[PDB]
């Protein structure tokens, strides 16, 4: 098996699963950010 | 896809997310900064131009 | 020549660029060129990092090594390394300083770490031992400056511990590398070498400001007193740089 | 303090080092008469060593001393052999390049005539010794980098004099043989040009010369730092490392994100070096030649920088108020 | 991450006024107490540059120039748009190069050895020093200083040159710009030296530093030998940066007028017949 | 009156220039042949001479310019121009500097 | 040393004597220096080989 | 979400914190200098303005 | 099971209640601060 | 091809994901500021000038 | 919460109280000399202003 | 016919990324010598066409 | 003739290379040379005919 890093499978499973549920709300923040923004300044 | 998570067999954890913790307020910082060097959306010109 | 294509690009447009091309090619080579030393990268447990950098290792490249002393190929087994480093980590994480578990100027961990060279005397031109006491100097003499032949030896804490009996000259290069310290009984027995780099030289005594005096029976020894190997060379000088941060906790705890 | 190895605190005097030797046999073309200055060894080797008399070396200095004579008589015949005023105006006369109304023709001797004889003899000295530095190097078996290196400043110094002028149709491009025209030559060559500063290939020659010297303070003092390591000796470090290569290399690794190797470091410290002159030869070749005006080019190609404020000193003082009344 | 002999060097202590808090590694890089400040002030100053340039209206970075102000303004701060963003970011880059000198001292304290290159970068530090904080202050305006653009402080360096009149006859730049060629000069035979020592024509055996040390003997006649070559180098190069802050603080300050007229003293002397 | 009541009603009188002597000082001759056994442009620039502004910059500048009306300007006004025979050189431009240096 | 280093402080104490000495009689200070530095180098540099 | 704990499983708190320190202040800095150099928000201009 | 700073799940948890107990105090005094600036001079 | 799938045993991953995101961003960079500097698909002022 | 004094489990306090202490005078030193740079806060000129 | 004997001279993966960056510069290079162009500037022609 | 001895003169791994710098280089050099002149540059001559 394939680890670079010395991570198990299982182990990058677990971690990835937190840092996307923190990509999500990184992007769900800035998506209520951009939309804030739109409504007081569109740029389209 | 679902097997996305195996970018962490090949990055360190602890190297990206510093890595893409400075890469993500520089581009936060530098978004920001191309807004405030536009007349129309520097905000801080925008207040300005509002009191009058 | 006067005249500019697809544009405003001429040729000191051209020229600016091909510079720019090699320029890059170059950076590569000469990064590359320092990566035959110390690569693999580690990290804190020994094992090799998961991060080796964005410059691959370049190919091996061999250097006849003269006297006699076989080639020797850069990029691979660094045969300098050290097996029993006397630390461990205060930190479970990378990033973190060692912490010597035993006396850290004996064992050699920090400033007073040594590289396991060669056990052999470093040699001239003529294949003779590069560095000798001055007394199997054949027409060597002091030429200029303060001789320190029988000065006393005063350490870092004022202690008078002996006085020199010879100073190590490079006879190829004709300058002084080290100097003998005949230690006093109460101080140590036998003599040690001390790197002229490391010592100060006044009128009517010679000093040495990294070692205390209880520190000098310690000193690393030579197995022969007419030659000293590389590797007896680089502890020697190793533990004396080790006394500025060992001498004393004053040293190593911070300053302000 | 701890002592800092700027100045041997002593030094020793033994038999003169007369050389290595090989089967290339170079001893009967070097000279058997050393001596020994101690004003010289408090900072480095105190012997000065024998010249080696090639006949590379030899012609170098026989056409050399030419070309330095040549510009002196002319010197002295510039104030009518008037020894005071030859030594009053030293650092002002010159050996001035042909006047541009004779193209590449061989000109008067009175109106740089002697120039172009005197340069010739230059050129051959300046050859004959490059030549001399690429002999030592294979007669020793060592690399040719010594020659190279060399061949660098060779060729800012043929593009200055030799290159440039032929393509730009006259002799009159040449550089001035003079201690004070060759400065007023190097500020007339950037006004009449547009301004060197905004040459391209003149800021990298500077980044270049810049970072040599940056180099070789960061060499120094480093090679300094490890002394107490035996860091001076770098052959038998590159052989052989020690804690003096790796504390070296650590201390640039701890401080700025990466290092080099004992040998490696002479590889950056070669090539900036070589490429101060290889980059300032490229600007000097094809500023005429291909750009006339540098700023008008820097203008052009939007690097030039552009100011907003008024350009008089009425605008922001005046007269009376400069002078206090 | 670690070279292959990285991890005995790595021992806590050697630190001027931090202990264990800062006493860490990141990546490669040793963070101290004055990596601290230097990671905030070279922060800070990199930002307000582009802050700057924000404002200037272009991100070209051979356009961006952030200005000291005026000379009316003299000593005092100056508003932010109109100069005092400079003299802030001078205060910063005091602050990170201080700071990333004294950094340089706890790395050589922490390693042994000595602090020959945090001095030699002082140096260094007081020739932009020298140009940025003592000259103003001479002078009595802020204004003087080099602005903070990649081409615009290539345009003072110009008309400063010009200010005085053919800046070549400088006596105190013919100093230091002989310094600077020299140190070139004695890079490349030095850096030549020994390379080519070490790497000889193929099937030839390694040069010592016998075969180096008299490769200058038979080419010039003599050597400085491999310790004598470190010091007279690192002199030659801290001279440049000497010289080249005396070159420029006795610009204004002492000699305002010509440069040329400055050999005035040389030309007419008692001892010339006039 | 363009240029002596330039910025304000400043004009020239007498005593303007002679300033109570005779002959007004910095007044200047043609030493154009500055240096012997030379001619052309090496012979009026290699020397530290009164006109000269303590420099090796030519002495005939003045000469040339504010007498003889010749072409002051040495700048190409395009980036990239056939530089022609007859075009002014460093030399023109070192001559230029001379004068300028003066004013 | 010693001898050497004292040979060049009586140089350069009459280089500055001489600085000076011709300051007082006319000259400038910058022709007065020149003088000076030379003597400092010639008298300096003789001592530091005759008498040492 | 809830298990954002675990950050510090990877990386050291003694380590970040000084980064996290120092972020942080670099930010207080930043736009306080920022809001003095615009017009309308230097609360130091605006006191002597209504000072009249 | 990773822990690459030999902190167990015991030990993360209490210190990240402590961080975001710090982190929520230090933005609560923010938004109050943002707050009393937007009343003095508000930038939308 | 179907056999793509052999240049990661030629290709270290690590060295050429971090050089792909490099390369990626700054592309990505690149493109965006062309746009900037034309005219016509400059967004910044299209929304001042469709403001008016 | 009430249990911040854990801060000092994981920072020295002999270091953090002279880091927090060169900090404060600088901050304090810092924030004086704003105050001195504007006309209006400058307590030193407003003296003499008052004085007339 | 037999041009995979290339491979036993050249180094595959000092080959591939070599042409990995000269491909680059190629497209690079030549987009920017269209947008140089006055007629092959799709950016200048989206604003002619605008009208 | 027998030219393939020129192969045990040079070292085709070194030769190579530099014949195939010096080949686009080469190529490079005329393309962008028939750029400079106004009859053979493509992209003028085809805005020329529209
Ligand atoms: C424009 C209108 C207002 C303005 C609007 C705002 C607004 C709105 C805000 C601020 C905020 C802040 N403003 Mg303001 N501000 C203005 C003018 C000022 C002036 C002044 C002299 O004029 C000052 C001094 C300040 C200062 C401050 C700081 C108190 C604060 C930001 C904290 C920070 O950056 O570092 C903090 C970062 C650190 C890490 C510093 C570390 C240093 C300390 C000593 C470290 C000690 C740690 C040690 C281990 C001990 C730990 C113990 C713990 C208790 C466990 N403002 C103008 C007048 N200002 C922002 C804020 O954060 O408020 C909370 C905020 O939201
Ligand atoms: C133009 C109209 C609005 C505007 C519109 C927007 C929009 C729209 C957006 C922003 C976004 C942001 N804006 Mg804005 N913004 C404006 C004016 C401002 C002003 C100001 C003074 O005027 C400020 C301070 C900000 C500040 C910000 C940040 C809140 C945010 C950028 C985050 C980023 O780049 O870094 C990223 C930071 C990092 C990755 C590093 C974090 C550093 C920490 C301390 C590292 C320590 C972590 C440690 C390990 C602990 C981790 C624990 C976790 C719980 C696991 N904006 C104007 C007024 N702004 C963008 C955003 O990101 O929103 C989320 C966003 O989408
Ligand atoms: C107003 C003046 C113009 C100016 C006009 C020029 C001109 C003109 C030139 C430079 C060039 C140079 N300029 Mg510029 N330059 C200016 C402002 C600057 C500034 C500054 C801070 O302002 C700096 C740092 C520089 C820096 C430099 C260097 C980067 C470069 C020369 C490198 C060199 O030594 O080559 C090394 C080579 C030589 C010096 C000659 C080699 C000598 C030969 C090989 C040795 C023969 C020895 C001889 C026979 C005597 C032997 C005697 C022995 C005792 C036996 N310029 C302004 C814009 N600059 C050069 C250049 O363009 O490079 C691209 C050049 O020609
Ligand atoms: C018309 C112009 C005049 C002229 C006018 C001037 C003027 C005016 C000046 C010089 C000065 C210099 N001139 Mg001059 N000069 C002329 C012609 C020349 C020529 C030539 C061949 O013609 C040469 C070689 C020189 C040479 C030089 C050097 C003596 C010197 C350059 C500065 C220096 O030493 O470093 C000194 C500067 C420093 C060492 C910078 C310190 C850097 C700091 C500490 C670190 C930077 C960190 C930074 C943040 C980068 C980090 C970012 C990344 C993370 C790495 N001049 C022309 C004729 N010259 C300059 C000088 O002396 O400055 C003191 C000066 O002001
Ligand atoms: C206005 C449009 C521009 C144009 C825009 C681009 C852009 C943009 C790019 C290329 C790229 C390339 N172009 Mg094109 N290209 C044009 C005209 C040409 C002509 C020509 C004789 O006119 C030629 C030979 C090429 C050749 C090429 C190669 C260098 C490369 C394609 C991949 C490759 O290497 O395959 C190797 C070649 C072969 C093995 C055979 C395949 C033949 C090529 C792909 C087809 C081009 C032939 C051409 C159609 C002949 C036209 C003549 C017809 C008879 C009328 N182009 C026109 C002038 N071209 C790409 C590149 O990589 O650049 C580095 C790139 O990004
Ligand atoms: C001073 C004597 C000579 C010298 C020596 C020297 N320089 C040194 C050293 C030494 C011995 C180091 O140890 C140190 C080092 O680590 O180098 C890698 C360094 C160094 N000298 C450097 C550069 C440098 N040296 C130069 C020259 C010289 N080096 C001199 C000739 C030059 C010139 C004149 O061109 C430059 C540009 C750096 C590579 C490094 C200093 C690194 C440093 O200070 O890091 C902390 C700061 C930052 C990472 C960024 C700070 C940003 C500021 C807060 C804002 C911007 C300020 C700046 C004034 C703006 C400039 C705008 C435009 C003018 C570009
Ligand atoms: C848009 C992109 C376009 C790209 C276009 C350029 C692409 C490519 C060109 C190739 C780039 C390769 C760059 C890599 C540089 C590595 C070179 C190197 O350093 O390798 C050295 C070889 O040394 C040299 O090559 C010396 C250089 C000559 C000096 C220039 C002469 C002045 C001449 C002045 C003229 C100047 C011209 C103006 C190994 O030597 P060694 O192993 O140490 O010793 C072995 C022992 O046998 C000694 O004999
Ligand atoms: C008769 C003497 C005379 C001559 C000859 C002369 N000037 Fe003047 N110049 C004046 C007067 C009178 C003024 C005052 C105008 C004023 O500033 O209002 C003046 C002012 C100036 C100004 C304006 C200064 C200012 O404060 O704005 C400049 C510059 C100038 N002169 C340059 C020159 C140059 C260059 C020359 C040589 C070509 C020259 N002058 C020759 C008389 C002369
Ligand atoms: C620009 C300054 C200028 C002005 C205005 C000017 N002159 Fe002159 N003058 C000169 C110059 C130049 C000379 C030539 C030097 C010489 O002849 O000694 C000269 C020469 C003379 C001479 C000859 C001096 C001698 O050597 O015998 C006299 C008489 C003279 N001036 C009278 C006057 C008078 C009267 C005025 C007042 C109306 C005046 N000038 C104003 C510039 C000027
Ligand atoms: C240029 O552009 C313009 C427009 C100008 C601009 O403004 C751009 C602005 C941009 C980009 C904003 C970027 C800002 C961002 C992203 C905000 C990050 C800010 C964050 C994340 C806030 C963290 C707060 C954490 C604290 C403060 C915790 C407190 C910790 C407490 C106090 C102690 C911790 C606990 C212990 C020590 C005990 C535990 C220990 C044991 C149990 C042992
Ligand atoms: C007691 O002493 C007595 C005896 C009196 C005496 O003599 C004292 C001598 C005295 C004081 C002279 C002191 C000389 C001085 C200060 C001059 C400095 C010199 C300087 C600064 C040189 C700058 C320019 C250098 C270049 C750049 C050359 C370019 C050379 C080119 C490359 C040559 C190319 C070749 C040709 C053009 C020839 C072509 C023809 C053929 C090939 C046929
Ligand atoms: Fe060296």
């Amino acid at each position: 098996d394939l680890s670079f890093t010395g991570l198990t499978d299982e182990q990058a499973q677990e971690l990835h699963s937190v840092y996307m549920s923190g990509l999500w709300l990184f992007s769900a923040v800035a998506v209520v950010a951009h939309l804030a923004t739109f409504i007081w300044r569109p740029w389209f | 896809m679902s097997k996305f998570y195996k970018i962490w067999l090949i990055f360190d954890p602890r190297r990206v997310f510093v890595a893409q913790g400075v890469f993500l307020f520089l581009l936060a910082a530098m978004i920001h900064l191309v807004l405030l060097s536009t007349e129309h959306f520097n905000w801080f010109e925008l207040a300005a131009a509002n009191a009058a | 020549m006067e005249e500019t294509f697809f544009g405003n690009f001429d040729l000191a447009s051209l020229s600016l660029w091909l510079f720019y091309g090699f320029f890059a090619l170059l950076i590569y080579y000469l990064q590359t060129e320092n990566m035959r030393e110390g690569y693999p990268l580690e990290d804190d447990d020994g094992n090799t990092a998961a991060n080796q950098g964005p410059f691959p290792l370049p190919k091996e490249k061999t250097f006849k090594l003269q006297h006699g002393r076989g080639e020797l190929t850069l990029p691979g087994e660094d045969v300098q390394r050290r097996d029993n480093l006397a630390l461990r980590k205060t930190a479970h994480g990378n990033g973190f300083p060692m912490e010597p578990t035993g006396d850290p100027m004996l064992d050699g961990v920090g400033p007073a770490s040594w590289s396991k060279r060669r056990d052999v005397p470093e040699l001239d031109a003529h294949g003779h031992p590069k560095i000798v006491p001055m007394s199997a100097a054949e027409g060597f003499g002091v030429s200029a400056g303060t001789d320190p032949r029988g000065l006393p030896v005063m350490a870092g804490d004022g202690e008078i511990v002996g006085l020199v009996s010879d100073m190590w000259i490079d006879e190829a290069e004709q300058l002084v590398r080290y100097l003998e310290i005949e230690l006093d009984p109460e101080w140590g027995d036998g003599k040690r070498l001390v790197q002229r780099e490391m010592v100060r030289i006044k009128s009517d005594r010679v000093k040495v400001r990294s070692i205390y005096g209880k520190h000098f029976k310690n000193v690393p020894k030579t197995k022969s007193p007419n030659q000293v190997t590389l590797l007896e060379e680089d502890k020697i000088m190793a533990y004396y740089a080790g006394g500025t941060l060992y001498a004393d906790e004053s040293r190593l705890e911070p300053q302000l | 303090p701890e002592y800092q190895n700027i100045f041997t605190q002593v030094q020793v005097q033994g038999p003169a080092e007369l050389g290595v030797d090989n089967e290339n046999n170079l001893t009967e073309e070097r000279t058997t008469g050393t001596g020994f200055s101690q004003l010289i060894g408090w900072i480095g080797n105190a012997q000065l060593g024998p010249i080696y008399l090639g006949w590379f070396g030899i012609i170098s200095l026989v056409t050399g001393t030419l070309w330095f004579n040549i510009v002196g008589f002319n010197m002295l015949s510039q104030v009518g052999y008037s020894i005071p005023e030859f030594i009053r105006q030293l650092f002002w006369l010159a050996l001035e390049p042909p006047s541009p109304e004779y193209g590449l023709r061989m000109p008067p001797l009175d109106d740089g005539g002697w120039f172009i004889i005197a340069s010739f003899f230059l050129l051959v000295s300046v050859i004959s010794w490059w030549l001399r530095s690429y002999q030592l190097a294979e007669m020793h078996k060592m690399g040719k980098h010594v020659a190279w290196a060399f061949a660098a400043a060779i060729w800012l110094f043929l593009v200055l004099g030799l290159f440039r002028p032929i393509l730009m149709g006259s002799w009159s491009e040449a550089v001035p043989y003079g201690i004070f025209p060759h400065l007023d030559w190097t500020t007339a060559f950037s006004i009449r040009y547009g301004n060197l500063y905004y040459n391209p290939f003149h800021a990298l020659s500077i980044v270049f010369l810049y970072g040599s010297v940056l180099l070789f303070a960061m060499h120094g003092a480093t090679i300094l730092a490890v002394t107490r390591f035996g860091g001076d000796r770098e052959l038998e470090q590159i052989y052989d490392r020690g804690t003096a290569s790796e504390r070296a290399g650590l201390f640039w690794r701890w401080t700025m994100g990466f290092n080099a190797t004992m040998e490696g470091i002479h590889r950056w410290a070669w090539w900036f070096a070589v490429l101060t002159p290889i980059t300032g030869g490229i600007g000097i070749l094809l500023t005429g030649t291909v750009v006339d005006n540098w700023f008008l080019w820097a203008v052009e190609h939007n690097f030039a920088p552009d100011y907003t404020q008024d350009y008089g000193y009425e605008a922001y003082t005046t007269y009376d108020g400069f002078l206090g009344r | 991450a670690l070279l292959s002999f990285e991890r005995k060097y790595r021992v806590r202590g050697g630190t001027l006024i931090g202990g264990d808090l800062f006493d860490f590694w990141v990546g490669p890089f040793y963070v101290g107490f004055f990596g601290v400040t230097t990671a905030f002030f070279a922060l800070l100053g990199t930002i307000l540059i582009f802050w700057g340039a924000s404002q200037q209206g272009t991100f070209n970075p051979w356009l961006i120039n952030i200005a000291p102000p005026d000379l009316s303004y003299g000593l005092g701060m100056a508003p932010l748009m109109e100069g005092g963003l400079w003299q802030i970011i001078t205060i910063c880059a005091i602050g990170a190069f201080v700071s990333w000198a004294l950094r340089e001292v706890e790395i050589c304290r922490k390693l042994g050895m000595g602090y020959h290159v945090p001095f030699a970068f002082s140096v260094a530090i007081f020739a932009y020093v020298t140009l940025v904080v003592f000259r103003p202050l001479l002078m009595g305006a802020w204004g003087h200083g080099f602005p903070y653009g990649i081409w615009s402080h290539l345009d003072w360096v110009s008309n400063t040159g010009y200010a005085y009149l053919h800046f070549h006859y400088n006596p105190a730049h013919m100093i230091a710009v002989t310094f600077f060629f020299t140190t070139t000069l004695a890079l490349a035979l030095h850096g030549a030296l020994v390379l080519s020592a070490a790497n000889p024509p193929k099937g030839e055996e390694v040069k010592g530093p016998d075969n180096e040390d008299t490769f200058f003997r038979d080419f010039i006649g003599y050597s400085i030998g491999t310790l004598g070559i470190h010091r007279v180098g690192l002199l030659l190069a801290l001279n440049a940066g000497f010289w080249s802050a005396v070159c420029i603080i006795i610009s204004g300050p002492v000699w305002t007028k010509g440069w040329p007229e400055w050999w005035n003293w040389w030309l007419e002397m008692p001892i010339w017949p006039s | 009156a363009g240029h002596v009541y330039a910025n304000a009603e400043v004009g020239v009188t007498c005593f303007t220039c002679h300033r109570g002597q005779a002959v007004p000082s910095e007044v200047w001759y043609r030493i154009d042949p500055v240096t012997e056994n030379t001619s052309g442009w090496a012979s009026v620039q290699n020397r530290a001479t009164s006109l000269s502004q303590f420099t090796s910059l030519p002495s005939d500048a003045l000469y040339q310019y504010l007498l003889n009306y010749e072409q002051i300007a040495v700048h190409d006004l395009e980036s990239r121009v056939e530089t022609l025979p007859g075009d002014p050189t460093w030399q023109n431009t070192e001559r230029t500097y001379s004068l300028m240096n003066y004013f | 040393m010693t001898c050497t280093i004292t040979c060049w402080g009586i140089g350069v104490l009459l280089g500055i004597m001489t600085t000076v000495g011709l300051m007082v009689v006319g000259w400038s200070f910058l022709q007065g220096a020149f003088m000076g530095v030379l003597a400092w180098l010639i008298v300096g540099g003789v001592l530091a080989v005759a008498v040492c």
